[PDB]
């Protein structure tokens, strides 16, 4: 007996954008 | 003005201000200043226009 956890990939997708003079 | 059990009278003196418009603007936003952070000679500062 061995009983393991394999890791398995996965993603969030994030969107970012710009404010001109901070404003 | 007058005071009769059947009839009576009053007057009342009404004062009006009238603005008159130069321009109307109707599409409007308020700012929102946000700035940015920088790091200096160990400072952290925030930073403004
Ligand atoms: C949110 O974004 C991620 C971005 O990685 C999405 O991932 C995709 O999911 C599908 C399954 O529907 C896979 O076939 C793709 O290979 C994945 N890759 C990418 C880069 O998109 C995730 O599924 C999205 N989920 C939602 C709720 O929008």
């Amino acid at each position: 007996s061995l009983r393991m956890q394999h890791p398995v990939p996965k993603y969030v997708e994030v969107n970012m954008t710009s404010i001109p003079q901070g404003v | 003005t007058h005071s009769s059990p059947t009839a009576t009278a009053w007057e009342i003196g009404l004062y009006y201000e009238l603005v008159i418009p130069k321009h109307i603007y109707l599409n409007n936003w308020n700012v929102v200043n946000i700035g940015h952070l920088v790091k200096s000679a160990g400072q952290l500062t925030h930073v403004t226009i």
